[PDB]
């Protein structure tokens, strides 16, 4: 049992410095056994173990005991985990001196040496003043091991672990905050550092685990366009390359090239469909990502009304020869009210190549009018190449590859369109990022590297519900976010010149919300009953107009953003003012804040970005503040998370005091008042929101899913106002209990 | 004797499940038993194939993990992919002559298919880790503790197969084959199949668990991991035919089709709890040929010989037989996780999510009733 | 004799298709036939299910067809059903046992996967149409017509698990068993299990043909869409199983596996030919008696008759046989470009 | 028509920027119906660090199988499939994986 240190010098067994350790990190706990940790950590002890093995053991033997009665295994194996982390940090357990850490650092080449030429020691030193380590302790285990497995600065080829939560957290303040005046930015350092450790706002997997390093690259979404030629699809191909190499999920709107059997070059030659396209960026995509922080993810779009979507809307299926399909790259289909009216008639809808039928590709996303006018003459012009498909059986085929392969996202323009920042007629928008959650205008490119074409790129935060007990602190936190935000923009390095353009003249961003399960179950609500439609109007006019109060007094302080004059906020229009009216029926608060004062305040001044909210999946980003994943409820007491750097158990928030108040995603009786929240959620959001939907054949006769209620499902998320429907989650009774 | 089509009509909701006519048309309307249909209808919205689950981050992985580990893992997917070859072959030539129900007959036939698609699945994922596919495949039939355990689940097969083609060529009774005298007894030919029927479901429920236990304390440890999900598709399948198993000798045996064989069904349980003792000594003695080289963490010749103990203790408690061992808890409690997969909130666009249902859904639309909905 | 597990380990591409050592093994990167692989491929792809079709319309126009339609509709889904139904239980049993090469024994088992997935199709389409399918299967049973093609088929398929249970069990010579005298051979078993193939080939390549003709024609008149989608789905996989059957009928034949098959390929080439010629026989009297009341919406016997002779005859030439009739242009060409897109 | 094409001789250094222009010269060549031969074999191999520790490498055959897709793209309305051959020397730490990627005996992926 003889212990080995890390360099091979056996040692004769000692555990009672071990016991030790288990003393100190379940100190202050209640219904917990050491003595049980003991005996199921006892039995993997062959001799000479080293300790970089006991201690891996003793934390997996003192983690799987997380369950629905002795929810504080989970303090204790965060607390044992980052013991470990110290440990194999900086050897011993007390941390070093933030300027000696932070020089030792940049000799190596981990940090960047700005820190180093910006601040000073004195500087460090008052910045070491304000750390608080013993807030470590406050971590859950999901949290650690996230944090550990893909946060922390660290080596990869080798393993190596460098630096702690604390000073990650310390450092991303202080690189977010150097370029202000000195008087104030050590103040402005030091409260933005409160209020993201003690998780009062979330910062997302780039930002937080880049900027410390000479990588720079932290816009998290990014956005791409591909237009009918050659040279745009190669200039994709290398831009989806260059930006997923750096930390970001991609969006394709590929929904422009030409459809199988168009000629071309004149016609000459013959095209070949859009299935190799499709290869080709999924292999781009796939490649050189997979060694980085995260796996490369990247969505595609294509309209609805495109010749080839009978065999487009399939390519994610599950059933079918390599050779025509692409599964590892989700799809989005775009669809809007003229098709939902083919589909109720009960008549064909038609399908047209979507380059060789002129202004009706864009006038499908600008002017629902005209796209009806061109759409029927089209229609009724005897010499286009046309497809006539039966518009029940396209819906249809549509939802059932949608419950198939999960992952069919769901796309209506005409609201991205006709309730946004951004005019239609100058600034449409096309397309959206992986995770069908924010919405921004594009514009085909030429070169990989020219000047006439953008590629918007977006990065994010969230606020954290569960933390706030005012609608104040709501504001203190925007203004600091706002900040944040606008710093990293100016402070990015963009691989692209149409990317750095696009970012630069735009000032995007979007800022969402996690732990909104906790906070509305919290408040003594619930999402199936109806019963937190007010709150929701409350919360989210809160949240809306803080923002852009922060956003303006921002633009007041440091001008506007370079492209304002293309905006719809400066032809004086809101989300209140432009929200879709069938909000009403289901909706009864009134407003709370003064509006038309702030409206006028942004019509005499304009705004800093141009887009403040959008509200996001946060699969990962939200586990180290122990919440939950943002507008979605959870699934169980103790929630198994799945990712590549293990399978987490993770208790929802204050679980001894709400083991009955919460509602969890299997016990809804249907999706209708989730729906209804996220459209009021949409409703005084700017962009997109991420909305999933649910369905679960053991509450149906028959073990079926009706159709009917899908495609009423998907009418409703229609008629109520919901840009996007995300996810499918489909159960399926796999009990084995043991 | 066998015929493909009797022209004798009869009532197929008053044959009995085994030994009876053989089967007219197949119908899915008037069902005897519901747990049948309902098994096939689960299995046929299961469907998955292999090449959906990217596991090219696992063959790093595992070229980069140790010696002993590989051998661990080959050894598991060599042994699984035999004996899913003997499971894919055996139910349709041992149970098809013998069954009196479309249903059941169909739900063979589907257990057969889906247990193809098991071992198409374990050669794929040993044909993407490795370069020498042969050399692993003819290790697979040469290596004498996968053929000890390959025969000791094969004998019954084909003894029940022998005794079912005298039952059909001569008849009942005793009878003279040249020059010696054989007893075909349709009691013991029933014995026989109670016989098979409880050691098939011994195999399908602690041997395979034992793998699964393996190859999931693999991926517990960020290794292996489209691997593991791979495998977690083949245990939800797998917990399936188990169900299916257990529900069919249960009733056989509880005696709603002649007290005779419940009888039978007394003496074949003596038999079969001695079978059952037979089948964990074979387990632990597996889990002490693997973990020889050194443990893994979390994972060795106790912990494993725990979770054979209590494996056993559950399936026979379940089967409606006696406890052998001491009904002590579950050593490796973070198997539900990938059991269980109700409140799995797996993160996606890093690891697919096995939770469809492929086409499970009614799909017949109310055009008017939609109709009359103003967006 | 027979069993699950041999314990030896032989060179799985050197054995002989069938009537060799039994298989042990399922593998997969040593293909000693890419047809067999492929088939296999394309079936998992072809996957599919009846619970994706509507059949409401087409209940609503069964209600509002005549009663010969009905009659004549009902009454050829009864003898595809019957077909699968057979289909689907026999070649497990069958041939099974008699199968020594891995790729070759899985392209079996999902064969007879995809006509369980049939016969619940056909099921499906009955219980959504109709109220009593309980007197539609009894009659199923019960109808002497599709009963004397029953009796045909089944009895080819029963002689061959005689004879291979017989070769299973005793061995080969001259044996007595309870005071008789029955001689077993290789030589009789291959014949018996090449005559087999034969039909197996003639089914899969002439009688559903006739039922997807039949049902085709009636959803051109724009009645019956999910039968018209469910049967082309269906004679998708049919395609698929009689192109594999016949790969497996060339590769006997063609003295590539074993000259013993081609000798007996060559000893019962008029068997083969005469049960093609009787089951096509069969098939246009099955028409003319489909043809009671008059003729279909928009048809006659001439045609299908014609498309029958068609049919069979470009089977027969393409397994390598004789020509049975004298061929001419496509009596019903757009049937031909309904059923394989 | 003052275009003559036949094969073309392409390098790949070992860089994003030179990866990214060599496939775009292949499709940009395929769509002429040309025939390409790429000296890939400078595309450092599995295990190696990306920016000194700061990522983990995945290996050369991501960005062969890359170049694949580019090259078969469509070239089927011509005279010539997409057609090529990349190059690599033996004492390559991957060689015993990448003299492997043209048998049946391996997954797809
Ligand atoms: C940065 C990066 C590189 N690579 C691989 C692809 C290229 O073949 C190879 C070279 O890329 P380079 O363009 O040379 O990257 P680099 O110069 O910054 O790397 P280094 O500091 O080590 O010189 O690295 C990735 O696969 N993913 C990535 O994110
Ligand atoms: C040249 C060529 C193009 N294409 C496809 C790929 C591109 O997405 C699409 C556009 O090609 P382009 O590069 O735009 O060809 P072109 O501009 O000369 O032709 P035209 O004037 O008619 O627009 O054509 C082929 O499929 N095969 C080919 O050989
Ligand atoms: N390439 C890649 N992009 C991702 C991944 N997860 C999220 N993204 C992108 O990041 C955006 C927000 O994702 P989010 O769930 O908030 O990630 P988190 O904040 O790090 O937890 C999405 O729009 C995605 O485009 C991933 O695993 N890989
Ligand atoms: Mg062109
Ligand atoms: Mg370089």
């Amino acid at each position: 049992l003889l212990v080995t240190k890390r360099d091979g010098s056996t040692e004769r067994i000692n555990l009672d410095k071990i016991h030790r350790v288990l003393d100190w990190a379940a100190e202050g706990l209640h219904n917990v056994s050491i003595s049980q940790v003991e005996l199921r950590s006892h039995i993997q002890f062959y001799d000479g173990i080293k300790t970089s093995d006991i201690h891996e053991t003793i934390i997996k033997a003192a983690a799987d005991l997380i369950s629905r009665d002795a929810p504080d295994y989970q303090y204790l194996a965060a607390r044992l985990a980052i013991f470990h982390l110290r440990k194999k940090a900086y050897g011993q357990f007390e941390p070093p001196a933030l300027y000696d850490h932070v020089v030792k650092m940049v000799e190596m080449g981990k940090y960047d040496n700005h820190l180093l030429e910006d601040y000073t020691e004195e500087e460090f030193k008052q910045m070491d003043t304000f750390i608080d380590h013993d807030r470590d302790m406050t971590f859950s285990y999901a949290a650690v091991k996230q944090l550990e497995g893909k946060y922390l600065v660290q080596n990869r080829v080798t393993g190596e672990i460098y630096e702690s939560a604390q000073f990650l957290y310390i450092l991303v303040a202080a690189c977010l905050f150097s370029n202000y005046p000195r008087e104030t930015r050590l103040q402005y350092v030091k409260r933005f550092y409160d209020a993201v450790s003690t998780f009062k706002i979330s910062l997302p997997t780039p930002i937080m685990s880049g900027v410390r390093t000479p990588t720079r690259q932290f816009s998290s979404c990014v956005l791409i366009e591909c237009g009918d030629s050659l040279d745009s699809i190669n200039a994709t191909s290398s831009a989806i390359v260059k930006y997923v190499s750096q930390r970001a999920g991609i969006g394709i709107n590929a929904g422009r090239i030409r459809a199988l059997g168009s000629p071309i070059r004149g016609g000459e030659a013959f095209h070949t469909g859009c299935i190799p396209f499709y290869k080709h960026f999924q292999t781009a995509v796939k490649s050189c990502s997979q060694g980085g922080v995260r796996g490369g993810a990247a969505t595609l779009f294509y309209p609805m009304w495109h010749l080839e979507v009978e065999s487009l809307l399939v390519l994610k299926n599950n059933r079918g020869v390599e050779g025509n399909r692409v599964r590892h790259m989700d799809y989005g289909v775009q669809i809007n009210k003229l098709m939902y009216t083919r589909l109720l008639k009960g008549e064909d809808i038609t399908l047209f190549s979507p380059s060789d039928v002129p202004g009706l590709y864009d006038a499908f996303f600008a002017d629902q009018e005209e796209f009806e006018r061109l759409y029927t003459k089209y229609e009724k012009d005897d010499s286009i190449r046309k497809q006539r498909v039966k518009a029940v059986e396209l819906f249809s085929l549509m939802m059932q590859e949608r419950a198939s392969t999960g992952r069919i996202y769901i796309q209506n323009v005409d609201h991205c369109n006709t309730h946004s920042p951004f005019d239609p007629a100058i600034a449409p928008v096309r397309q959206s990022n992986l995770c069908l959650e924010i919405a921004l205008p594009t514009k085909p490119l030429n070169d990989v590297n020219d000047e006439n074409g953008e590629i918007a790129l977006c990065t994010l935060s969230a606020f954290n519900l569960g933390a706030i007990n005012n609608l104040d602190e709501l504001e203190e936190l925007a203004i600091l976010a706002v900040r944040a935000l606008d710093a990293l923009l100016d402070y990015q390095d963009y691989p692209i010149p149409a990317a750095k353009r696009g970012a630069m003249g735009r000032r995007t961003l979007g800022i969402g919300v996690i732990n909104f399960a906790y906070y509305l179950a919290k408040h003594g609500k619930r999402y199936s009953d109806g019963s937190a439609n007010n709150l929701t109007h409350k919360t989210f006019e809160a949240i809306q107009y803080y923002l852009l109060k922060a956003s303006n007094e921002l633009a007041k302080e440091q001008g506007a953003c370079p492209w304002f004059n293309e905006t719809t906020y400066a032809k004086g229009i809101l989300p209140i003012d432009t929200y879709k009216k069938d909000l009403d029926t289901i909706a009864n608060e009134p407003l709370h804040y003064d509006w038309e004062a702030l409206r006028e305040s942004i019509k005499t001044h304009g705004l800093r970005n141009s887009t403040l909210s959008a509200l996001m999946p946060s699969e990962t980003s939200s586990q180290i503040s122990n919440a939950t994943n943002g507008i979605e409820p959870p699934r169980g007491y103790v929630s198994i998370k799945a990712s590549k750097d293990g399978i987490l158990r993770q208790v929802v928030p204050d679980y001894e005091h709400l083991h009955d108040a919460y509602e969890l995603l299997w016990e809804m009786p249907g999706n209708d008042g989730y729906l209804q929240l996220v459209g009021i959620m949409q409703k005084f959001i700017d962009q997109s929101i991420s909305a999933n939907t649910n369905y679960d054949p053991s509450r149906f006769p028959s073990g079926k899913v009706p159709m009917q209620q899908l495609l009423k499902d998907l009418l409703t998320a229609y008629k109520f106002g919901v840009k996007t429907l995300y996810y499918q989650n489909t159960r399926d009774g796999a009990e084995d209990a043991q | 004797a066998y015929t493909t089509f009797s022209q004798t009509k009869n009532d197929q909701l008053k044959e009995p499940m085994f030994f009876g006519q053989p089967v007219n048309v197949a119908r899915y309307d008037q069902q005897k038993y519901d747990i049948f249909e309902k098994l096939i209808e689960k299995q046929l919205s299961f469907f998955w194939r292999p090449e959906q689950v990217d596991v090219s981050r696992d063959r790093i992985d595992y070229q980069a993990l140790p010696e002993h580990e590989k051998h661990i893992f080959i050894s598991n997917l060599k042994y699984q992919t035999l004996l899913d070859s003997i499971q894919g072959r055996s139910p349709n030539v041992a149970l098809l002559p013998l069954i009196s129900i479309p249903e059941l007959e169909t739900w063979v036939e589907t257990w057969a298919f889906s247990e193809t698609i098991h071992s198409r699945s374990y050669t794929h994922i040993i044909r993407n880790i490795v370069n020498d596919p042969s050399v692993v495949f003819d290790d697979i039939v040469t290596n004498e503790q996968i053929q000890k355990r390959a025969e000791g689940i094969s004998s019954y097969y084909d003894e029940l197969i022998e005794m079912t083609s005298y039952w059909h060529l001569l008849g009942e009774g005793t009878h003279t084959v040249n020059g010696k005298t054989v007893t075909v007894s349709l009691r013991e030919l029933k014995k026989k199949l109670y016989l098979c029927l409880m050691s098939v479901n011994a195999l399908e429920a602690i041997r395979f668990y034992v793998s699964f236990a393996c190859s999931f304390a693999f991926a517990e440890r960020e290794l292996m991991e489209g691997n593991a999900k791979i495998i977690r598709l083949i245990a939800r399948d797998e917990a399936l035919h188990l169900t299916g198993t257990q529900h069919m000798l249960n009733l056989l045996r509880s005696g709603a089709d002649d007290p005779e064989m419940a009888e039978i069904a007394e003496e074949c349980k003596q038999e079969c709890y001695d079978l059952f003792v037979q089948a964990a000594q074979q387990e632990k003695d597996w889990a002490d040929y693997l973990f020889r080289d050194g443990s893994m963490i979390g994972l060795n010749k106790d912990i494993l010989c725990q979770y054979v103990e209590y494996i056993t203790n559950i399936r026979m408690q379940a089967v409606g037989l006696d406890l052998p061992f001491q009904t002590r808890s579950n050593p490796i409690p973070w198997i539900n996780t990938w059991l269980v997969s109700d409140n799995v909130q797996v993160a996606p666009q890093e690891v697919e999510v096995s939770s469809y249902l492929v086409g499970q859904i009614d799909s017949e639309v109310d055009t008017d009733d939609l109709s009359n909905f103003q967006l």
